[PDB]
């Protein structure tokens, strides 16, 4: 999900969030 | 958003593959960005032809072999064909580059600096031609990255488009989750993008890595297939760890949750705790499920930290394995294969780290594929277009047979309905008699079977629930139609909205809310029908318009406005009142979906059917003060120190290996005679070291010690950092816990709860993380640079220029950057406010065919959210392309120092140079990304300090004055001498000048108004709040020299609403455990509870959840006197405990009551002058002042008795109903 071989990867221009979506 | 074109579209190869236009905008900005500086999205990028572009994609699949089998990854795939292709091409190019560059260019210098004669031109071209393959790659993949955003950016937006588009038609709108239908067209489109852009560039791994095997083979030979088995064996492991830190991550999300759920608990009852002395208790609970996270944490850490870093520890321990294998068998190794296969490994290594997150993206792209298939079956609604034979008929029915949709189910046999213009027409039934069926039918909701239906015109549609759009009052009510000023003011007169008007300061401009925050279900009515008067359709229909409504002004309204404004227009009305269809023109009565009398009111009396039956029956940035703070949490100075040291260990020991590799390449034979003929004489040959087992036993210790360090360092860092956040979980809590309730009456307990549960969570998951890779990225870039550094002495006359260049591009890439992301989620709140207003008032919208501007304003959203999502994207890259370019010219600036030195150092020194000088590429953009994560959690980190020095302190638990005595309170007396009480400063008092004796064994009934100050007794006699004057005196004692633990054990409170902690019946009762069973037995039994206790099999030991909300609300209420009865305190109180509950419950529980504590005094806080007969004084106040103080029998006899006049007034109030 967040492992370092995810991020690190991403880390070229992709944003550091996937959702932060869940509201009341 | 204001622009003439897209600057995209009018730059060459060289402006798009720089990102020339957005480096442009960066120096206009460089001290804000607004949204009128930002360029639009640009046409090619427009949603609307993408959208119409999938859709005839998505048409043409599905009529090719049926509705059956067509999947979305096909029609995907035929969209962005030539655009993945290109990427493919480009990535190809961009990895034969990376792989013929740098290896090649390698070995031929390394080769060249053992040649005994110098050449000044050779190596020149070959520098030159490295520093061009570098620049080529560079430059082709930040075009592939380019197109792989834009074609990413068009996916989003196309498949956006089209979800909304489906969910605007769909049928069954309750079949589906309210928040999956908001998640479809929110969060997929994200997803889509990130799984397409990192699919693209999937292929960049296979090709690279087999192309390093194969040239690893050819050079070194047979023994080059150890670094493959190496990286086989070790890549599939680091898999494995990264599912158990998932796994064990799935556990640590429960615990984190029973953790917030118990905070909750806690805080949501703090005054009850307060008042009970219980948070030892639930302090101890807290603590516990604190260790056992803690515990969790630990062995997710431990399972984590072991692939932070491993790029670096695979290589060598890669190349150990192979140099070792190979020279102990007796072949010949130099230095130029040694660092071409150190340089192909890490070419690996980084292949082989971009590729999960790929194989990640290309997973989440199939489960949204199969999600986005799951939606699009879905069943459409239909709309009616047949026209009647005649314009006088509006709807005609013919025996027609409708069923529901979920298979069929028939609710409607043999409907034969004719209505004219101008006429009303009102529908008369019970639940279920089809009455609602009607009103889905002709709205379109239904298939028909036989017969046939006319329809002619619109309808007007209002909802029983009152739908609200996200507008305020001037905009909703319009509803897209044009303002006029006397047909508004005759609207708003016929519902009467005066009262709404004044009410709100601002109810012109009022905003309201998703489902409305600041409405009541009678204005949320009216203003439904004030919205379908200005609508002004042919055809009404009302669903319940007149339900939460009162009857004075729901008939108001409707004489106002129905009976005046309606006379002209057909109009269908479906209410549960049937007393309102005595002026109506028609009547219909529905039964089981079969018409049986209908006709006229008076024929509906005469027929005497059931219409009359039911008639007759209804008529009766942050500063280092954060980062100190965290330091001194962290265990001091002498924490950071140690991790610090172990990281410098770690990187060192690593350095010192791949030293020591170096020095036996460079050492040779050292000066040893050997016999290779006719002659001898020395030979260059490292197999003729008579120290070869010396030089590998060193070799493979150094290794392990590497290897042993770094997991000695990941595991002191992941226990330092656990250790500081319980450190910091402890000390807020402790803070909380102590300070006064005054923050908690100021400030609301969601705040608190939200910060805990969000700053924990995410500090918990992401600073250690980015802590470690912080560190361990900026040591290996140091170490790198001194390394480099310390065979060239001359290195840093560069490396200067170079710093404070990277240092500039920082300070301007700084402002921007973090710019561009707050725009992007600045349009992501209307965004989602509108995907969330529609999906909630689908049927309004679709009764109303609305489905156009709805959709227009989405693309719109849709385009002004995705434009700086685009432009960020674009500045990412254009960062990442200018840290590439710097480490390419600190690669062109180390192969141009070896050159000129050439034969002056031995080939070793150089070949480790280079080897270094490789390794630089990326980590410089990884240690920019890292730089700007980490302050986000310092942040939340400042935030959870921000409470730790803010909150007071309350009194001590301890008083100097001492116990007043051991049996204190000797007897139940109580007195009172001129009580002062206020809530806050400023605020009006409460109790002014108050004095009364309070004899023992007396019953005490205290009934007021409201805001007199009955309420606040209680407060006041608990201490809870310090009295602003006055003293109270109980039993000769100052209650004040008393400390508060002392004071509230032996008092006792009966709290206004029944309260039930999570846990066990006897964790409810008795927490600390002080009691024996047989008098727990015994205060069960007291109140008839013994039988409803020990019939369960778990009588002691039965589960309680939140608000014990599994026994009766009488069970409840008995557990609490139960509950109260244990702690055996003389004086008690009683708060309003009968709220809406049965009559000989409430006789019951008034017998225990007064049963159980007769012994004990007692103050009555009720409102009810019933229940407070009979008792031996009534207490009566006056907003803060006393009158009245003698026995209820000469209060009810003085007619001037103010308690008198309040009784009669409640006896009034009760006979009159009326």
């Amino acid at each position: 999900c967040q492992d370092a071989l995810e991020t690190a990867a991403r880390a070229e221009g992709l944003s550091l969030d996937a959702s932060m979506h869940s509201q009341l | 958003t204001s622009k003439h074109q897209h600057p995209v579209d009018n730059a060459g190869l060289f402006s798009c593959m720089t990102f020339s236009w957005l480096s442009s905008l960066a120096r206009v900005a460089h001290g804000e960005l607004s949204m009128e500086d930002v360029w639009s999205l640009s046409k090619h990028e427009s949603s609307d032809v993408n959208c119409r572009r999938l859709e005839r994609l998505w048409q043409e699949e599905l009529n090719e072999v049926g509705p059956d089998a067509a999947s979305l990854r096909r029609v995907v795939w035929i969209f962005c064909r030539t655009r993945l292709i290109l990427s493919i091409v480009c990535l190809m190019i961009t990895q034969l580059a990376g792989f013929s560059g740098p290896a090649f260019m390698v070995k031929h210098l390394l080769e060249y600096t053992q040649a005994t004669e110098s050449n000044l031109q050779y190596s020149l071209l070959l520098v030159l031609g490295l520093l061009l393959t570098e620049i080529v790659r560079s430059w082709s993949l930040a075009l592939t990255w380019a197109l792989n955003y834009r074609t990413g950016v068009r996916l989003r937006g196309a498949i956006l488009t089209m979800a909304f588009k489906k969910i605007l038609k769909l049928k069954n709108i309750k079949e589906k989750s309210l928040g999956e239908l908001i998640n479809i067209c929110s969060n997929d489109g994200q997803r889509m993008f990130e799984a397409a852009a990192v699919g693209s560039l999937l292929a960049g791994g296979p090709v690279v890595a087999i192309l390093g095997m194969i040239y690893n083979v050819i050079i070194l030979g047979p023994t080059g297939f150890l670094g493959s088995a190496v990286f086989i064996l070790f890549y599939p492991a680091m898999m494995f760890a990264s599912r158990l830190t998932a796994y064990f991550r799935r556990k640590c999300v429960a615990a984190t949750d029973e953790r917030v759920q118990k905070m909750n608990e806690v805080l949501t009852y703090i005054k009850f705790i307060k008042m009970y002395a219980w948070v030892k208790a639930f302090s101890q609970s807290v603590q516990k499920i604190r260790e056992e996270e803690r515990r969790i944490l630990e062995k997710a850490g431990y399972f984590q930290s072991i692939t932070v870093g491993v790029a670096p520890i695979v290589v060598v321990i890669a190349s150990v394995v192979t140099f070792s294998v190979h020279m102990t068998l007796g072949f010949d190794l130099t230095a130029a294969q040694a660092f071409t296969v150190v340089t192909v490994f890490n070419s690996m290594t980084f292949a082989l780290k971009v590729t999960p997150f790929s194989v990640k993206s290309l997973s989440e792209a199939s489960v949204a594929v199969d999600r986005f298939k799951s939606l699009f079956l879905m069943e459409e609604v239909h709309m009616i277009k047949n026209k009647p034979a005649s314009p006088h008929i509006k709807i005609e029915m013919k025996n027609a047979t409708l069923a529901w949709d979920s298979r069929l189910q028939r609710t409607l046999h043999s409907i034969d309905l004719e209505i004219q213009e101008g006429k009303l027409v009102g529908i008369c039934g019970s639940v279920g008699s089809g009455k609602t069926s009607l009103i889905s039918a002709i709205l379109g909701q239904m298939t028909l079977l036989e017969g046939s239906i006319a329809i002619s015109g619109t309808f007007a549609y209002v909802a029983q629930q009152a739908w609200i759009l996200n507008a305020t009052l001037r905009d909703n009510i319009l509803f897209g139609k044009e303002y006029d000023e006397e047909r508004y003011n005759s609207v708003l007169n016929s519902c009467c909205l005066r009262p709404d008007l004044a009410i709100l300061p601002s109810s012109d401009l009022t905003e309201i809310g998703e489902r409305g925050a600041n409405l009541s279900g009678g204005q949320r009515q009216r203003i439904s029908l004030a919205r379908a008067l200005y609508s002004d359709r042919s055809i009404y229909i009302l669903d319940d318009p007149l339900s939460a409504l009162d009857a004075h002004v729901g008939n108001h309204i409707f004489n106002s406005a129905i009976r005046k404004h309606l006379k002209s227009k057909t109009v269908l009305f479906v209410t549960h009142q049937l007393q309102y269809l005595v002026d109506c023109d028609e009547v219909i009565f529905m039964k089981e979906g079969c018409i049986t009398e209908r006709g006229t009111h008076e024929e509906l009396m005469n027929l005497n059917g059931d219409y009359a039956t039911i008639f007759n029956n209804l008529l009766l940035s942050v500063p280092w003060s954060v980062y100190g703070v965290y330091i001194q949490a962290a265990g001091g100075p002498l924490a950071f120190l140690v991790i610090m040291a172990l990281f410098m260990l770690n990187v060192g020991s690593t350095a010192f290996s791949t030293w020591w590799l170096s020095y036996w390449i460079k050492q040779g034979s050292g000066n040893t005679t050997v016999t290779r003929g006719n002659e001898t004489s020395v030979s260059d040959s490292m197999k003729d070291n008579p120290h070869m087992q010396y030089y590998a036993s060193i070799y493979a210790l150094s290794m392990a010690v590497m290897l042993i360090l770094k997991a000695i360092r990941g595991v002191v860092f992941v226990k330092g950092t656990l250790r500081a956040s319980s450190r910091l979980h402890d000390e807020l809590f402790r803070r909380i816990l102590r300070s006064p309730m005054k923050f908690f009456d100021t400030t609301p307990t969601g705040r608190i709860l939200n910060r805990f549960s969000k700053d924990m969570d995410e500090v918990d998951v992401r600073l250690p993380f980015q802590a470690e890779m912080f560190i361990q990225n900026v040591i290996l870039v140091f170490f790198c640079v001194g390394m480099i550094a310390g065979v060239f002495p001359w290195f840093l006359v560069a490396v200067g220029p170079l710093v404070i260049l990277f240092s500039v591009l920082h300070i301007v890439s700084r402002v921007l950057i973090r710019e561009l992301k707050r725009l992007d989620n600045i349009t992501q709140s209307p965004f989602l406010s509108h995907i969330t207003s529609s999906i909630q008032g689908l049927a309004t919208i679709h009764a109303y065919n609305k489905g156009q501007e709805f959709l227009h304003r989405y693309q719109e959203l849709l385009d002004d959210n995705q434009a700086p999502f685009f432009l960020f994207t674009c500045a990412m890259r254009w960062l990442a392309v200018r840290l590439d370019l710097i480490s390419i010219a600190l690669i062109t600036t180390t192969g141009l120092m070896i050159v000129l030195m050439h034969g002056q150092i031995p080939p070793a020194y150089a070949g480790l140079a280079i080897s270094y000088a490789v390794q630089l590429t990326g980590l410089f953009q990884f240690t920019v990304r890292l730089a700007s994560e980490t302050e986000a959690r310092f942040t939340s980190v400042e935030r959870i300090n921000h409470y730790i020095k803010t909150l007071s302190l309350e009194a001590p638990a301890r008083i100097k004055n001492k116990a007043p005595s051991p049996d204190w309170p000797q007897e139940g007396e109580v007195t009172f001498e001129n009580a002062e009480m206020r809530y806050r400063e400023n605020l009006p008092l409460v109790l002014k000048k108050v004095s009364f004796t309070i004899k023992p064994k007396e019953k005490i009934g205290i009934v007021g108004r409201t805001g007199s100050g009955k309420s606040s007794l209680g407060m006041a006699l608990f201490r809870l709040v310090e009295l602003s004057g006055g003293c109270i005196k109980i039993d000769g004692v100052r209650i004040s020299d008393i400390g508060l633990a002392d004071l509230r054990s032996k008092l006792s409170i009966i709290p206004q609403e029944p309260v039930l902690f999570s846990g066990t019946v006897r964790s409810n009762l008795d927490p600390f455990n002080q009691y024996t069973e047989d008098q727990i037995w015994d205060a069960l039994e007291r109140t008839h509870m013994k039988e409803c206790i020990a019939q369960l099999p778990l009588k002691l030991e039965s589960e309680v959840m939140e608000n014990g909300d599994n026994f009766s609300v009488g069970e409840r209420q008995l557990l609490c006197i139960a509950r109260a009865l244990l702690r055996h305190c003389k004086i008690l109180i009683l708060d309003e405990a009968t709220a809406a509950m049965d009559t000989e419950t409430d006789l019951l529980i008034q017998e225990t009551i007064r049963e159980a504590f007769a012994d004990c005094t007692m103050l009555t806080i009720a409102h009810r002058l019933h229940t407070v007969l009979g008792s031996d004084r009534i207490m009566v106040l006056a907003q803060g002042q006393v009158v009245e103080f003698d026995t209820p029998s000469v209060l009810l006899s003085n007619d001037s008795s103010r308690f008198y006049a309040m009784f009669a007034a409640a006896e009034n109030k009760v006979a009159v109903k009326g």
